[PDB]
């Protein structure tokens, strides 16, 4: 007993340090001497579900409230394996009756604030961490996550003093060696130093490392040439998102428009098979494709790897849900790369390099990332919009002249207008325009009943509000619609005879900052509204009476968050796109620019904020990046004011979409092809990973 | 309904 508790006690420290197998060794002894020791059988089960025994660490939580049935402690642990194992029912009921058993229980309080907030109950986890916090008032986990929370509905109460709160919390975190409460993903929205994101991702890389030194793997021995493969570099890509995710609507052509005389493609997904066209597409077209999720161990997960006989292993998760870093840890491949997925470093040793480019990772910034910058040409940013909404290629409008007020799109747009009789072409190429007949009569009457459909001349008319009752495939961007459709600023209460400035971002990436510019353009623009979305609803109350402080009078108009393709089609109607500086949009900033509409940006520091001026500087936009707040505030009120510069850069816009690098997935991939082989011949002639520019 | 890139 007291024999046990020495071995318990050094079991503890051994786990703090990150010395797993020990940890065990040392609780099992514990439970050898002291059969009915709950404090070891509760450990015990903690280091189990760490590993990913799940089932063994249950009947250990179990034997622990058996033995002692008020032990909050391990109903609050047993909690959170359930959630893991999307037991949220199970999960539930263990937080809630570990919180009855001790009100007075920070841990647990927090533990359910986070399943609040994973299932969308933000209020409900915000009074979770506030219970946590005034039960133990030093809590950096709970302070952090609710520091999120209050992030993700915009209450920005004590804001400042929050910011500086945080990086206190993480300095002293970091000074004594803990894991940082801070999240790597959520780093760049603080202001934090770039030392301090480094090290935050870094202490997180160091957790999988940990994990696979249990296994006991040596080295793997890596190709040095190319001779086993036929002359064809293998490269592996390694996804938690290979289906309905932004990831693959971002890159999922990649994997099919690699040269197979050169390269050799492996798709490694981390996730279970979703049913969608993403997920179809990627398995058709990747030269192989490996299901990892049947495979949970990380040891033969990794060996799967290395038999494949992987030269460069892309990690295109980094911290983000559904990472399974534990397999880039073991280094199955020689040459390791972050890609797309994650707007950060790594700060892990692990990975080799970052595919980034000279305007989102300048030079002069090279020690905010761990990985040695690896540049493509243009922008390291990609989008499959032009495979995904090809009907957005082209667009015609009704004359109630406007670009933007009522726009149809599709497939079979011209052999639509071919039936009309009297279609005005406007020069921009260029814009067909129908004017107020009986047939543009018929198409407003439907949008104004809310009707679903209509046909014209043996032709379909589908209103854009229901994309999900005509073909929900369709709406999801995995087909693309096949009839034509019909988007109008009166479906979103938009003004008819106004400036319409958009943001369709998470509402988490707006800060007191970027609203005051917001309100500054918009005080200087009369009748201007900001469109916003519902990202989420709880948000809008908060954005709207910070906008009433700050002096404006219903100049802003929110929107639900829509279907994908709804969302890409309905940022035709916007005149123009007002930027994150925080966190720019990454892939909705494709999303607004592949519907002609120019978006103003601020590039910063981190790579998450400068994503958005390298998209337009391969676009060819340079006119739309600010170098400071008054350059970004003058470029927005010059677009809503000067309506022929405004119809010039909305042009320029439409065009380049096609004509640029940036919607361009062949030519991406090639140059993607070009750097993959630097980085080979770099390594095959024996050097370590340096940068490439 | 909407996936989003999350930690
Ligand atoms: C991994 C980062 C993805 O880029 P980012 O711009 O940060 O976008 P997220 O917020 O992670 O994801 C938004 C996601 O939602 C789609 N969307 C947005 C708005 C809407 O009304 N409907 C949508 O379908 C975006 O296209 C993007 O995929």
């Amino acid at each position: 007993p007291t024999h046990a508790d020495s071995l318990n006690n050094l079991a503890n420290i051994k786990r703090e340090q990150g010395n797993i197998e020990e940890a065990v060794r040392l609780y099992r002894k514990a439970l050898e001497v002291f059969p009915e020791f709950a404090a070891a059988h509760s450990n015990l089960a903690s280091v189990l579900q760490q590993q990913g025994k799940l089932q063994e660490a249950l009947m250990h939580y179990k034997e622990a409230i058996r033995i002692s049935p008020t032990f909050a402690d391990a109903y609050s642990n047993m909690g959170n394996t359930l959630k893991e194992m999307q037991d949220v029912q199970g999960a539930l009921q263990c937080y809630t009756r570990a919180i009855q058993i001790n009100p007075a229980f920070a841990d647990a309080h927090s533990n359910l604030a986070s399943i609040h907030k994973d299932s969308g109950n933000i209020p409900e986890a915000i009074a979770s961490y506030r219970t946590a916090l005034k039960l133990k008032p030093d809590f950096p986990d709970a302070y952090c996550n609710l520091a999120h929370c209050l992030q993700i509905v915009c209450d920005w109460t004590d804001y400042d003093e929050r910011m500086k709160k945080l990086v206190s919390i993480v300095a002293d975190q970091l000074e004594k060696n803990r894991l940082p409460s801070v999240h790597p993903h959520h780093s760049m929205l603080y202001p934090l130093s770039h030392g301090f994101r480094k090290a935050i991702a870094e202490r997180h890389g160091n957790l999988c490392l940990d994990k696979i030194n249990v296994l006991h793997k040596p080295p793997y021995e890596h190709p040095k040439d190319l001779k086993l493969s036929d002359g064809r570099l293998r490269v592996g890509y390694v996804s938690s998102d290979f289906g309905n995710h932004p990831t693959s609507h971002l890159m999922q052509s990649i994997p099919g428009m690699h040269n197979p005389d050169k390269f050799e493609v492996f798709c490694y997904a981390l996730s279970p098979d979703d049913g969608t066209n993403f997920r179809v597409k990627v398995m058709a077209e990747a030269n192989h494709f490996i299901d990892l999720s049947q495979i949970p161990c990380n040891g033969k997960a990794a060996d799967r790897i290395h038999q494949d006989g992987i030269h460069i292993l892309v990690n295109m998760n980094g911290y983000t849900k559904g990472a399974r870093n534990e397999l880039f840890a073991l280094r199955p491949a020689p040459i390791q790369a972050m890609w797309l997925g994650y707007p950060g470093t790594s700060g892990a040793l692990f990975m080799d390099y970052i595919i980034t480019d000279q305007e989102t990772s300048p030079a002069e910034v090279a020690e905010q990332y761990s990985e040695k910058l690896a540049y493509m040409p243009h922008t390291f940013f990609i989008g499959d919009h032009a495979n995904m909404f090809p009907h957005l290629k082209k667009k015609a409008v009704i004359d109630f002249i406007y670009d933007n007020r009522i726009v149809l799109n599709g497939i079979d747009l011209k052999a639509f207008l071919d039936s009309l009789p009297d279609v005005k072409i406007v020069k921009m190429l260029n814009m067909p325009v129908i004017p107020m007949n009986t047939i543009a009569e018929a198409v407003i009457e439907m949008i104004n009943r809310g009707q679903i459909q209509i046909t014209i001349n043996g032709f379909s008319i589908s209103n854009g509000l229901a994309t999900t009752q005509i073909n929900n495939k369709a709406a999801t961007g995995e087909e693309v619609p096949r009839t034509i459709i019909v988007t109008t600023r009166s479906q979103y209460g938009l003004p008819e005879d106004a400036i319409v400035y958009c943001n369709f971002n998470q509402l988490y990436k707006i800060d007191p900052s970027t609203l005051q510019m917001w309100a500054n353009i918009l005080k200087r623009v009369p009748n201007s509204v900001l469109w916003l979305l519902r990202f989420p609803a709880v948000g809008e109350p908060n954005i709207q009476q910070y906008a009433q402080n700050m002096g404006l009078p219903n100049r802003i108009i929110f929107s639900p968050v829509a279907p994908k393709e709804e969302h890409v089609r309905r940022g035709q109607l916007a005149d123009v796109c007002l930027d994150t500086p925080l966190c720019n949009g990454h892939t909705t900033g494709m999303d607004v620019l592949w519907a002609g509409t120019p978006m103003v940006t601020m590039p910063g520091e981190t790579l998450a904020s400068r994503v958005a001026a390298s998209q337009l500087t391969c676009l060819g936009c340079l006119e739309l990046i600010a170098k400071n707040r008054q350059e970004y505030e003058d470029i927005a009120v010059k677009l809503g004011t000067d309506l022929e510069y405004l119809k010039k850069v909305r042009g320029k816009v439409w065009k380049q979409r096609i004509s640029s690098p940036l919607f361009n997935t062949k030519q991406y991939t090639m140059e993607l092809e070009r750097l993959y082989l630097q980085m080979w011949e770099h390594y095959a002639a024996g050097n370590k990973p340096d940068h490439m520019i | 309904v909407t996936p989003v890139s999350t930690a």
